[PDB]
């Protein structure tokens, strides 16, 4: 039985703004390389020869970016199935396409293009396959999804999951989410059936990983009233039971909001995902080959350090970069071409292509984008976002929230740049 | 000698007894020094049904029929010099009477149960502390899990039929801080006031622990299901030289005729057969007899039962005391 | 009267001296539970000791002393008897009972010779009630001044000690290096602390919980990798269960190599042991008398691949794990206690001074 | 210290070319995810490989026989032409 | 071919990879006493080893050399088995025989390897007798050039080294250290040599007697009080049997601890081993390949009340004595050999430039 997978781009229960305008929601460079390459080398990390990535959004961009990888050509163990922008909305018409075009035999991986992880998936794949062979296809799927605490930066309350499940034969009972509930109640009718007992488990975070054999193509196209996977599996859990496996060590999580962007970009360089750690140069980008050093710093080539710039935890630079003096940079990533001048203080900056920072500028908890001539004393605070060529000047400061850009209605800015409020 | 023990009365006491109430695996396991600070409060006639059980010292005090367990402790609360070991007379279990009160001192429970695998009990990971137990008299809707129980203890094994043993070990702290709060009677349903989390007893966390045993079955108020079928430790009796019983509970001074052998059966005192008492799988109690044609097969021959000369009865609670001479009783229970 | 606790499992080739215990049985499995000649506070003590829940440095001490508070302050006297010489012989079954429940550390011996001397000090001139009250007074003073006053005094003196910019590593199993590092931070220093530990109890748990709830920067690592913590660490701290008449640092076993591989950079030690713990007992190196826990606390976990599942199937494929460790007094550099910072080999005169003299 | 060291897993390298002389792996080997709320800040790290001084080990058990732990330059004069050791 | 020698008395618990002997019963209590099962020179050299008659430094080499030359230069050449290859395999009972007798100095191993390599160098194509005489010429030029030309070459070089008033010590029994002493003394020099020796050989005798007959002032102290030469030694000549490829050297029981007590002053130890002694076997510890002579030669003469006569009467007492030892390459610095004065750790690079390249 050969092993393929489908790879959706983006469920449009939308949380990314306004970063999903010029570049998409999925070409999101976490450490100076596109996030499609991270999730695609997760899919190449475990053994899958052929996978289906679906595109909806500006086929010219993802077309051009998938013209200069090295699995453009099938010399390696992948070539990539890509298609162009007819009628596509979300995962709904994705699975309706995957059982209308019918590119499925059995047991493929359903992941978004938005998970980065290190599960070598094949273990519970074969345990699930044993459960299929032995017991008459009553068990639909198996989901593997982490063991953790009730307190973690990745278990923020958007994808908080409690499940109730037995531990002998690990079939789930309730996939009850917790986006705002605080009293819990479980319908007691399904405990007299298993009188030896049943656990409850909150030690969970969903990896958005799970396998699927095309019984769910039948239970998905027949039942139109499920579109997202969560009300889907709850409808599975009210009427076919679906199983469970608790992995112990390796993890991944779906980078949904920018909260997960912060947690993952501070975890790949705290390095909980090795083999994935960006010194490997997954692309053929000689403009990415970076050199690891003590306490997790990563100097780029022709780095041009500023004198006295002290580095403590988890930083980078790029290629062609000129960094200035007196930088107390910690837990950040920097992008290429940056003419970041003298005495620029940073802390967890996620700076991207083409920037030229002016001198004497604190920047704090930020993430900004291409061709941004940022200027004097732009002091920020947690959860602040500049985006895509908009220019601030002599201390146009910003508070906690910053939905700003260069486009007029989404931003806090008109046609021109942010020089004057 | 500090912590004391008391005996309760009723539920749903001394009904399914052939000759002996086999509460002796309690009173053989830990009565060498043992069991001295004990109080009889059970079903004046109550002072005459335990002169046969060899106790070292006793306190026989009556409580009324409206047996609030909390009223049963309110009556002799001042003579509770120390902590409480309530073991009701409604008990037969053989389990080790030391570790069930050694888990009493683990993190020093204010209240310690002992349960045994509809009536729910929750429990922690390691089988040590129960959190909330519940029966259907507080759940018409299903069940509620609060925030903190699940935000602190994420792995909770549930149970739904893990039935009681009625061994309650008990510390004076909560009986002071809950006894005079009279709105909580029924000490079995006092366990729903665990009263621990953010919701008085904790009159300032509280410690409760139970032990899930794995050896015998529960107590029996009116069964003798495996209590007539309880391997006590024949013992000391006499026969017609052919009473081949399955180590059978032969009450001595029995009137055996021709091969009277009530095997797998409690043949009590004066369990008389003038003919073949076969393997009854029953209990022929004190002053009960199937003489001259014992048709003994499963007929529960209770206290002074009368069915003989073809005692046609099976799979039922056969005639408890009522005179039925040619009793052709059936799968339904015979008359009272 | 008191029964024995038997061996569990194949004993190691060297230790014929000290018997082996296990926690899936009790010594109270044998004995009658209406506690007829042994007293319930001692058996509460031994049965909670059996699970290793109170296993800390000073916690076994304070548990014992508060226990013997509730022991001696509910005693009823005998008639026709010498009053103070009815007692310390009657204490011998309870203290041998504790001995057989789990063998003593140094703090517990300090306690038993303390109340031995003071029951011997408080004679039989007075009625038993204020004798018992003065016992309560003496024992409350004892734990009060020694534990609490030693704690604040060494807090002040190590605050005087600890210097800025100095990335210090720890190995944390006490109630004291957590205390020392909390109120080293609470007056606003700037230090950055790495802890290291190892199986079986894995005591980097207790001090990570204290320090991270106190809000200090960090980085975690553990004991075989402790030579990656050679080159840029400039101090090191270690709390011990006892220091003896040589200057011997006696603690959990993960205590030893840290100092010497640090001395492979010349960045020397600092031991934080206050002067309750010291003892007249002397042993030169690491095998003459320690204790040893339940040996099956050692199993690694790789999914189902439990590598040491039943170690009795081959007749001798067998483990033990020792609990106490003594490096020689050559390399330990400073002790910190009530009477200042004593450099190493001059410890026993600090022992001498508090001995009714 | 007797070192076990076959003649293929010798390297003509030095400690100095860059870092990643060691090898940093995922540190969930040393921390679980069963702690509470602690692991947000403590920045764990581990190599799998250490570095040992040459001058402290004693001798080879090698596929020429024994050698002293600093004799090795004759073998690396022979096996590798050092102008193309830098390659 | 040959039987083995029985054990005598008991043995230590450690050395049971090592056999022990006695000289009260030897090899030729039983075997083919007209020696034609084995060549006569072999049982000759064997039973004069069994009483220690040739116990020298390279004296043992030349004794086995004369024995094997009396083997080879009367050797019948049988047909149906080849010209050069019936020798070396019939020489396998020879050195296994002497290994049974009392085991080999590594000098004899180097002799084995050289005459091995040379009898391979003459194969089949030559008649056996003038090939035997060319083997005689090769072995004679070998022992002459290496042994003798190495002795006078290091005499000229150490004459350039050693100067006036250099009070130098020996642990003395060889034919090279007293050699360098006398033929440095007789050229207008001055140095007060002291010998040291040890129980039970009590051997300094050949060296001290040859010094005094050469007219050199001598002193004398035994290694059980070797801490009294501790300050005043100016340099020390160490007579080593073999010299391994660590950089180590190799000699008796009584070059074991004088090496370390004279590394403990920076007095530069000076070992004397020529090109012949560079071996290839490399040991590290001191019980690995080390012989054990007759263990009841250590008795005392206290009138007649000796403690060690009937030592088999009582249960568990033992005896032992080691004979050879190895010193680590830290201590030993300078070797005395031909091409220069090569240091310790750079030895076997000389051993590859006289090994057919």
């Amino acid at each position: 039985p050969p092993l393929q997978a489908v790879l959706v781009a983006d469920s449009f229960d939308r949380r990314f703004f306004p970063i999903s305008k010029d570049q998409p929601r999925v070409l999101l460079p976490l450490a100076n390389v596109a996030l499609i390459d991270y999730t695609l080398e997760f899919l190449t990390a475990t053994g899958v020869q052929e996978t289906f990535v679906f595109c909806c959004w500006k086929a010219a961009q993802i077309k051009e970016h998938l013209l200069k990888s090295k699995w453009c050509r099938p010399t390696s163990l992948n070539v990539v199935r890509i298609i162009t922008s007819e009628l596509y909305r979300s995962l709904g018409d994705v699975l309706r396409d995957v059982d209308a075009k019918a590119l499925v035999r059995s047991d493929f991986l359903l992941v978004y293009g938005d998970v980065i992880s290190n599960i070598n998936i094949t273990r519970a794949l074969e345990e699930h396959r044993l459960r299929r062979k032995l017991e008459k296809n009553v068990s639909v799927m198996t989901m593997i999804f982490k063991e953790s605490s009730p307190s973690h930066p990745t278990r923020c309350h958007e994808d908080n999951v409690v499940v109730a499940v037995d531990s002998t034969t690990n079939r789930v009972l309730h996939f009850q989410k917790t986006q705002g509930l605080r009293r819990f109640a479980f319908p007691l009718s399904l405990f007299q059936g298993s009188s030896d007992g049943v656990e409850v488990r909150y030690d969970l975070l969903d990896c958005h990983i799970s396998i699927c054999s095309p019984q769910v193509a039948q239970l998905f196209t027949d039942n139109f009233d499920y579109q997202t996977r969560d009300d889907f599996v709850r409808g599975l859990l009210v009427n076919n039971q679906i199983h469970m496996h608790v992995t112990a060590k390796e993890y991944g999580a779906r980078v949904s909001n920018l909260h997960m962007y912060s947690a993952v970009c501070a975890d790949v360089i705290r390095r909980w995902v090795y083999p994935l750690t960006p010194e490997a140069n997954f692309t053929d980008s000689t403009t990415q080959s970076c050199t690891h050093s003590r306490h997790n710093i990563y100097r780029g080539p022709e780095v041009s350090l500023g004198h006295g710039s002290i580095l403590e935890e988890n930083v980078l630079l790029g290629s062609g970069t000129v960094i200035g003096s007196n930088c107390f940079i910690t837990n950040s990533v920097i992008g290429p071409g940056c003419h970041i001048g003298d005495n620029v203080v940073l802390d967890q900056t996620y700076l991207w292509q083409g920037v030229r920072v002016a001198a004497g500028a604190q920047i704090h908890q930020s993430l900004l984008c291409d061709n941004a001539e940022v200027k004097e004393r732009v002091t920020l605070k947690p959860r602040s976002v500049l985006t895509s060529q908009v220019v601030v000047g002599p201390n146009i400061t910003l508070p906690e929230g910053s939905v700003i850009s260069l486009h007029p209605p989404d931003a806090e800015e008109d046609e021109d740049d942010g020089e004057f409020s | 000698m500090e912590f004391q023990a008391v005996v309760m009365a009723v539920g749903g006491p001394l009904l399914p007894v052939g000759n002996k109430p086999l509460i002796w695996y309690p009173l053989n396991l830990l009565e060498r020094v043992g069991f001295e600070e004990v109080i009889v409060v059970t079903t004046k006639a109550l002072c005459a049904e335990f002169k046969m059980k060899m106790k070292p010292d006793i306190v026989c005090i009556p409580d009324d029929a409206d047996m609030g367990t909390a009223d049963s402790l309110r009556y002799i609360y001042p003579k509770l010099k120390t902590d409480v070991l309530v073991l009701s007379c409604d008990l037969i279990t053989d389990v080790a009477l030391h570790e069930v009160v050694d888990l009493f001192r683990a993190y020093d429970a204010s209240l310690a149960m002992l349960m045994r695998k509809r009536d729910f009990i929750g429990v922690d990971s390691t089988g040590k502390r129960l959190l909330f137990m519940a029966n259907e008299a507080d759940l018409d809707e299903e069940l509620v899990i609060k925030g903190s129980i699940l935000q602190k203890h994420p792995r909770i094994r549930f149970h739904t039929g893990l039935v009681d043993a009625h061994l309650y070990c008990l510390k004076k702290y909560i009986v002071d801080f809950l006894m005079e709060n009279g709105s909580i009677t029924s000490i079995r349903s006092e366990l729903i006031p665990y009263l621990v989390r953010k919701q008085s007893a904790s009159s300032q966390s509280l410690d409760i622990y139970s032990f899930i045993t794995l050896n015998l079955a529960p107590y029996d108020a009116c069964w003798n299901a495996c209590r007539g079928d309880r391997w006590e430790d024949s013992s000391a009796q006499i026969v017609s030289k052919h009473l081949v019983g399955v180590d059978s509970l032969i009450g001595p001074e029995t009137q055996i005729g021709e091969k009277s052998s009530i095997k797998r059966s409690v043949i009590g005192s004066s369990c008389l057969i003038k003919d073949r008492v076969t393997i009854t799988n029953c209990l022929l109690m004190n002053s009960v007899t199937v003489e001259e044609g014992s048709n003994i097969q499963g007929s529960v021959i209770c206290n002074n039962a009368v069915i003989e000369k073809g005692a046609d009865i099976k799979d039922c609670l056969i005639g408890s005391g009522q005179r039925i001479e040619a009793k052709a009783k059936r799968v339904n229970e015979v008359i009272v | 009267q008191v029964p024995t606790r038997k061996d569990y499992g194949s004993k190691v080739s060297l230790f014929s001296h000290l018997p082996q215990y296990s926690r899936q049985n009790s010594l109270t499995q044998f004995m009658s539970i209406p506690s007829s000649v042994i007293h319930p506070a001692m058996v509460r003590l031994g049965l909670q000791y059996s699970q290793g829940l109170v296993s800390g440095s000073n916690a076994r001490c304070i548990a014992l002393l508060r226990a013997l508070q509730q022991v001696i302050q509910d005693y009823t006297t005998p008639p026709n008897e010498e009053l103070s010489r009815d007692l310390v012989n009657k204490l011998k079954p309870y203290m041998s009972f504790l001995t057989q429940c789990r063998p003593l550390s140094a703090s517990m011996h300090n306690a038993i010779k303390f109340l031995n001397k003071e029951i011997t000090s408080v004679g039989s001139s007075k009625r038993e009630e204020e004798a018992k009250s003065e016992l309560r007074a003496a024992i409350d003073r004892y734990v009060q001044e020694k534990i609490v006053l030693a704690a604040q005094a060494i807090s002040r003196f190590a605050y005087q000690k600890i210097s800025n910019g100095d990335v210090i590593l720890v190995y944390g199993c006490s109630s004291l290096v957590s205390r020392i590092l909390q109120e080293a931070w609470t007056e606003g220093r700037r230090f950055r602390v790495v802890v290291v530990d190892s199986r079986p109890w894995l005591e980097g748990r207790h001090t990570l919980r204290s320090l991270v709830h106190a809000g200090v920067p960090a980085s975690y690592l553990l004991i075989p990798a402790a030579s990656y913590v050679l080159p840029e660490v400039s101090k090191v701290l270690l709390g011990a269960h006892a220091l003896l008449a040589n200057g011997s640092v006696m603690s959990r076993v993960g205590t030893a190599q840290l100092a010497l591989v640090a001395r492979a950079h010349n960045v020397p030690v600092l031991v934080c042991c206050e002067t309750y713990k010291f003892c007249e007992r002397v042993q030169t190196d690491a095998f003459v008398s320690n204790e040893l826990d339940d040996p099956d606390d050692l199993q690694c976990k790789r999914g189902e691949h439990v590598a040491l599942a039943n170690w009795q199937n081959h007749a001798s494929l067998r483990l033990l794990n020792l609990v106490y460790d003594v490096t020689p007094p050559e390399l330990v550099d400073l002790v910190i206690t009530e009477l200042g910072m004593i450099p190493c080999s001059s410890v026993p005169v600090v022992l001498r001074v508090k001995s009714s003299d | 210290l007797i070192v076990c060291a076959p003649m293929f897993k010798l390297s003509p390298q030095f400690p100095n070319e860059e870092d990643s002389f060691h090898k940093f792996v995922a540190p969930e080997e040393v921390l679980p995810f069963t702690e509470g709320d602690i692991l947000e800040k403590v920045s764990v790290h581990c190599p799998v490989f250490d570095y040992v001084p040459p001058e402290l080990i004693t001798l080879f058990i090698s596929n020429i026989g024994g050698n002293a732990p600093s004799y090795i330059y004759r073998l690396m004069s022979e096996l590798y032409h050092p102008d193309d050791h830098v390659l």
